[PDB]
RNA sequence: CUCAGCUUCUUAGGAGAAUGACGUAGCAUGCUAC
RNA sequence: GUAGCAUGCUACGUCAUUCUCCUAAGAAGCUG
């Protein structure tokens, strides 16, 4: 708590005193000193005690800043920071259905609907490329969420009915893109 | 033999095969009510006196009517010969055969019954009391030989639980017309013992399941025109039954049969006193006190509790539609009001406003707040609700649009996991896991968990017990100090918390505290004083983590009642909150060695001490409305200095219309409560410790009642059950020098420690063995024919060591430990409540550890005692604490020097993350 | 430890669900929210992973909200 | 206080303070006026307490005051509101009605529940399923409390406008239960 | 959106106690002067 | 005996902190 003009009488107080120590001056004198020591220490304790207690004021309101600064960060970019720690903890767990799903929707072949789990199953997906659908569907198997579906229906683009032998490399451009696949659990 | 059945089966066309062993007296084992000079009690007696023979039809099979033939001496059966010749023209009576045949060389006069049932309506009220699935064949061969269920339906998974599967309550239903019809020819019986002179006591084990009477061995003649049949002993334990299995259900049907369509009461009818006083005089009409159907004329606590149990079941009759407020058309400065005059109660009957202020001329602050509080105008201008998710009358809906609530989530902590993972914690095979999460639910959340209250059957329950149980119960209360309080000396802890409906719409408690001053508030606790004011609470939707996903509805009721209640209850409660040692531990800190206290206190010199606890399944809704009542009495035994009987009796009735069954508003729509203590009144935790309480002793009474008397070896009991039955079923008035006594006797013998729901008693274990006092069994069946749940190996437990302690208590467990060079008992939580409450936090702004840091210290400071647990990862939780204390100390450090060029000033914040701060919390200094 | 992770998971998803206005949708809602409470009080952990498989594609199907392509890495 | 008169007392204290401590001379009197600062200081903090003391329960009456005004502006503001909602709700009672019960009744007091289920002019069933919805809804008008109730509108969970028609069993399931179904009496 | 209980942390105010110190009044003793 | 100074003590005014109690406010945690 230096650097006040009341701490350097009190420390020339303290010196004076010092010296008077070492020449063991008189009773009086002794107390003379003394006591011109005791004022300038309560001077500059009491200077130090004001700057102490502004200290911790001050403290105080930058850290109840600092909680309002960090609460407003927090609350603002929610969204996004929730999305980042779902996809950072899919990625951790690193299953195979979750990972194959993730992939299959990385280049569009999500689901239409929610993945059943029983074997009367319904599954809807869409198929918005030829290079997806062939490696995703072979003859009338269906792989998906590192499950086997067998497909019941091929819908095009425009809801028409697309008879299997009729999807083949040549015949590619010819159909509507995306195709919608419903499936059942096998 | 074949002569002896002969002669029994003489007179009688029917067969009769012998169920002994040729003219041997059949072992019987049932529940007969008994009082002798030396023996008293309502208890399983092996009485092994009469022979038991059946009648079989064509097609040979055994239906269930059998000659009960015992044998008396001379001079008892030329008794009998008497009486029953004075009772022949009555139909309520066994058609008895009286006959003289010699066994070996003299005429022992073979006595005999004709068609009575293989069990009497003692034994039907014994197993439907003291009822445990380990031994309940009785109730099952009652219920399977009257066709009330087939027997397979014994095979289901909880079938006896009211929680598991409501339908239980269907099957008992079909009991009910036995029951009534026993019920009324009883009444014949008492009618025609009347009129033939003779008197006696009427007793369950002299009645079979048809109604018959067949048992006058205790009766006298007096001249006829005089007679009286003492009842209390009868119509008391017969009691509660008449709840349980709907006894009155043939009353809703004109001709009050079971093939009639029900009767049409005109909605306008609020006022039922005639048909209330019809019903008593046809199935309770010797009953020898006044009945007063409406309970403002009661004349004290014991008869506003006397008259109130024969209004729940009475008022099972009327229709649901005529209950709740009666609205009168008031005149305020011209226009017309529709104002609450008064209030229909299920148990109270009909009260009315003393000053209805009808042709009013202005409305104040006070006047608005009662008119808008009361659901008068919020119900009469409100489009009909047929609201069919609930099973609870829905009375009508406010909005145009129902509104339907759903649960968040609950954020996650992802820095608290990634340290806890990275300590070693949630892996494979630990014993500590996470079990806490923050639930979510659907947009049926609220209304879900309001629905719920269907297990809140309208019980009855035995009057001549808890009229005894209720002076023991104050005796627990007797060293407290309460009272009314002026508004200037009421202190409440939140003024920012929600007023209920309406208020709520305008702003907090605050406002409606501040605004009206305390000239105010004693006008309204004045008014609740001499008036009735309904209210509406709404049932607000808590979000509170859990391992569990129910939905835990709270009910926010209103601040018009609130302020009286609290006005009226204050002092009685914080007298119970600031005495330390008392049975109720309400107010009792559990840290600076509070536990250890209180667990001490608990072993307050019980001889074979071992304990055992519990937790009620469903308190809130499953709570009955006479035991509400009670509590809400003996916590009104206070004001016997400053308030006359009429004043707490309008205060008994704001409570029970304001709290026990009141309308909510469950999203914006009312219902109907069905009944029990609503979680948000001023007395929630204060009457919840009333009613466990209440629980324990009428546990103890049935426990010392239910013992045979005669293995009995401790004189002092033996008298204690001897006087214990008198001053239940043959006294009257409350008989102080028997009940200290009693209270003494379980005080000593059964300590208890009471804070709501939560109950760890210390009995006297090798009594409880014995029979002496209330085991856990006793509970299980106090319970199940009381509070109509059934409780399940997951609510209690005992602890036959006191070392170990208590096996848990507010989720507390308890552990003696060596601290302090003195053994002592410190309160650990469940681990994974610690890592749950770490890991999931409500708002968004909690999974930033450097911005609540209080958190933590404080997750510390409760999971501290868990470092002296032998698991090793038990104290690896608190340390792991301690080390994300201190990273977050660091990270918030960090932050401060990077977005600022000032370091953080001050470092007492050392002690945090030291175990020595956390120690002091449980050292007994302060 | 995928056991104690998978709710974790669930949790973070309902929440990013909840945020994307699923909410708004009581059907679907009641779906999500079931799957996920049966996820949170599940011993075993490959149905864990189905029902987390089951909420994952609930978020899939929301395609236009959430990218998937570009901060799926 | 600061500009407090006896101040000036004060001031002329240390002022002599700075004089006769500046010659440094006649002895006793330097002892005396010492002692004499001594009693100017005393007294004047002396008064300045008192004079903050003051200022401390000024600000705390104004304060005090202040609070009191808003509580009973707040509290007006409420009793208005208040008055308003009664008058609001006063007016949406279907007053024919209503006075025909109240005047048919014995004394003028009926039971709060009958008044939606004898005066209510518009019926609002919330159904949980469809087995519900044709048990006890069905049709484009109904029974319910002895009344001809005109299905008006039926909306779903999501407030979504449903037609009489797509409410079938085949099709329950693609409908968001529960429904509310506002009749209107006849 | 509730009703109570306990605990931790932070801020402001008041009182008391402990020790350190200044000033004044009084008492015991000591000293310079008459 | 008066004036002045010194040591000690009692009382009061003034402050310096530490501790205790509490009056209120804010933040958080746990329990029924
Ligand atoms: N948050 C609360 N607010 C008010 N009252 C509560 C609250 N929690 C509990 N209570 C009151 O305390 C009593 C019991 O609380 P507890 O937490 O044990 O619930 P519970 O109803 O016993 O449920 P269960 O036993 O099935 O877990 C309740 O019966 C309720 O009246
Ligand atoms: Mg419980
Ligand atoms: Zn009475
Ligand atoms: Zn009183």
């Amino acid at each position: 708590f230096s650097s006040l003009p009341s701490y350097a009488a009190f420390a020339t107080a303290q010196e004076a005193y010092e010296q008077a120590v070492a020449n063991g001056d008189s009773e009086v004198v002794l107390k003379k000193l003394k006591k011109s020591l005791n004022v300038a220490k309560s001077e500059f304790d009491r200077d130090a005690a004001m700057q102490r207690k502004l200290e911790k004021m001050a403290d105080q309101a930058m850290t109840q800043m600092y909680k309002q600064a960090r609460s407003e960060d927090k609350r603002a970019k929610v969204t996004s920071a929730m999305q980042t720690m779902l996809f950072t903890m899919l990625r951790k767990l690193d299953n195979d259905a979750l990972n194959n799903i993730i992939n299959n929707a990385r280049d569009g072949c999500v689901p239409l609907n929610i993945i059943p789990l029983t074997t009367a199953a319904k599954l809807m997906v869409v198929i918005p490329d030829y290079n997806t659908y062939k490696n995703t569907c072979d003859g009338t198997t269906f792989t998906y969420a590192s499950a086997l579906w067998e497909i019941q229906q091929v819908v095009d683009a425009d809801s028409k009915i697309v008879q299997l032998s009729e999807i083949s490399m040549d015949n590619s451009p010819n159909l509507a893109w995306p195709l919608i696949v419903t499936a059942l659990r096998a | 033999a074949q002569s002896f059945l002969n002669r029994v089966c003489g007179v009688s066309a029917a067969r009769l095969t012998p169920c002994g062993t040729g003219t041997s007296t059949d072992v019987v084992y049932r529940a007969f009510d008994i009082y002798n000079d030396k023996v008293a009690g309502f208890a399983k007696f092996l009485k092994t006196n009469c022979c038991r023979f059946q009648e079989k039809d064509e097609d040979d099979n055994l239906i269930d009517s059998y000659f009960v033939v015992k044998r008396h001496t001379f001079s008892n059966y030329q008794h009998e010969e008497t009486i029953y010749n004075l009772l022949k023209d009555c139909p309520a009576v066994a058609k008895h055969d009286f006959f003289k045949f010699r066994i070996d060389g003299d005429m022992v006069p073979h006595i005999s019954r004709q068609r009575l049932t293989k069990y009497t309506m003692a034994d039907l009220v014994y197993a439907l009391r003291h009822f445990d699935e380990g031994n309940c064949d009785t109730l099952k061969e009652i219920l399977v030989t009257y066709n009330c269920c087939d027997d397979d339906y014994f095979n289901k998974k909880d079938w006896y639980d009211f929680v598991e599967n409501p339908d239980i309550l269907r099957v008992y239903a079909n009991l009910g017309e036995r029951v009534r019809q026993a019920l009324l020819k009883t009444v014949q019986f008492c009618d025609a013992m009347r009129n033939a002179g003779i008197v006696g006591v009427l007793t369950l084990d002299n009645q079979d399941l048809n109604g018959n009477w067949y048992d006058f061995g205790d009766f006298i003649q007096t001249t006829p025109g005089s007679g009286v049949p003492v009842v209390d002993s009868y119509y008391s334990l017969l009691m509660p039954i008449l709840t349980l299995t709907r006894a009155l259900t043939a009353e809703s049907h004109v001709d009050t049969d079971l093939t009639k369509p029900y009767i049409k009461w005109d909605l306008l009818k609020y006022d039922f006193t005639e048909e209330r006083l019809k019903l008593f005089d046809r199935y309770f009409k010797y009953w020898d006190q006044t009945y007063h159907p409406n309970c403002v004329n009661c004349l004290d606590d014991r008869c506003i509790l006397h008259c109130a149990n024969f209004n729940v079941l009475f008022s099972t009759v009327f229709p649901p539609t005529s209950f709740g407020p009666l609205v009168r058309k008031i005149f305020v400065d011209g226009v017309p009001f529709v104002v609450s005059t008064g209030y229909h109660f299920r148990e109270l009957g009909v009260v009315h406003n003393q000053d209805v202020n009808l042709h009013s001329s202005r409305l104040s602050f006070k006047e608005l707040l009662v008119y808008a509080a009361d659901p008068a105008m919020h119900a009469a201008s409100g489009n009909l609700l047929l609201d069919k998710r609930t099973t609870c009358f829905s009375v009508a809906a406010l909005t145009n649009n129902v509104a339907f609530q759903t649960v968040k989530p609950g954020n996650f902590n992802k820095d608290f996991y990634d340290f806890a993972v990275s300590k070693g914690f949630f892996k494979e095979g630990s014993s500590v896991e996470l079990k806490h999460f923050f639930f979510a639910q659907d947009g049926n959340a609220a209304i879900s968990d309001y629905d719920y209250y269907r297990y809140n059957l309208p019980t009855m329950c035995d009057i001549r017990q808890l009229l005894f149980v209720v002076e023991v119960v104050d005796k627990y209360f007797d060293c407290y100090d309460g009272g009314c309080i002026n508004a200037n000396q009421v202190i409440v802890n939140n003024l920012d918390k929600s007023a209920g409906f309406p208020f709520n719409k305008w702003g907090k408690a605050r406002l409606y505290y501040d605004s009206m001053s305390y000239e105010d508030q004693d006008a309204l606790f004045a008014y609740t004083k001499r008036n009735v004011i309904p209210t509406i609470t709404q049932m607000n939707l808590k979000y509170a983590i859990s391992a569990k996903n129910r939905a835990r509805t709270v009910a926010g009721v209103s601040i018009c009642s609130t302020m009286t209640n609290r006005q009226f209850h204050q002092k009685l409660l914080k007298s119970i909150a600031a005495t330390r040692g008392a049975t109720v531990v309400i107010g009792t800190s559990k840290f600076y060695g509070g536990w250890h206290n209180m667990l001490k206190t608990v072993y307050s010199d019980v001889e074979n001490p071992h304990l055992m606890g519990w937790d009620y399944p469903k308190c809130d809704r499953a709570m009955p409305n006479m035991l509400r009542i009670m509590a809400s009495l003996v916590l009104a035994r206070k004001h016997t200095t400053c308030c006359s009987l009429s004043h707490r009796f309008y205060r008994l009735a704001n409570e029970c219309a304001q709290v026990l069954s009141e309308m909510v508003m469950c999203g914006g729509s009312l219902y109907v409560k069905p009944g029990g203590t609503s979680s948000g009144d001023a007395t929630t935790a204060y009457a919840n410790s009333v009613f466990n309480i209440c629980q324990a002793v009428t546990a103890n009474v049935n426990a010392l009642l239910s013992t045979d008397g005669n293995k009995i070896a401790d004189k002092y009991v033996r008298n204690l059950q001897h006087r214990l039955y008198e001053c239940l079923y043959r006294n009257r008035d409350v008989d102080t020098d028997f009940v200290n006594e009693f209270y003494a006797y379980l005080r000593k013998h059964f300590s208890m420690m009471i804070l709501s729901d939560d109950a760890v008693v210390c009995f006297n274990s090798t009594y409880a063995s014995q029979g002496l006092v209330a085991s856990i069994k006793n509970f299980k069946s106090v319970l199940y024919y009381q509070n109509n749940v059934f409780m399940s190996e997951a609510k209690c437990w005992t602890e036959t060591d006191l070392t170990k302690g208590p096996h848990e208590f507010c989720s507390q467990h308890t552990m003696l430990v060596k601290q302090g060079d003195d053994y002592v008992y410190l309160p650990y939580p469940d681990p994974s409540r610690i890592l749950g409450a770490g890991c999931f936090v409500d708002d968004i702004v909690k999974t930033d550890g450097t911005l609540m840091i209080e958190r933590f210290v404080s997750l510390a400071i409760d999971a501290y005692p868990l470092t002296k647990h032998p698991n090793q990862e038990y104290a690896d939780v608190f340390h792991l604490y301690l080390q994300y204390i201190r990273k977050l100390h660091d990270e918030l450090t960090g932050h401060m020097l990077d977005m600022y060029s000032v370091m953080l000033t001050n470092d007492n914040t050392s002690r945090y993350w030291e175990p020595e701060f956390y120690e002091a919390m449980y050292t007994p200094h302060t | 430890s995928k056991m104690s992770d998978v709710k974790c998971t669930s949790v973070v998803l309902l929440s990013v669900l909840q945020q994307l206005r699923v909410e708004s949708s009581s059907k679907l809602w009641a779906q999500c929210v079931q799957l996920h409470n049966d996820i949170l009080l599940a011993k075993d952990t490959t149905e864990a992973f189905e029902k987390m498989v089951s909420l994952l594609s609930v978020l899939l199907s929301m395609q236009g909200a959430v990218d998937i392509n570009k901060l799926c890495e």
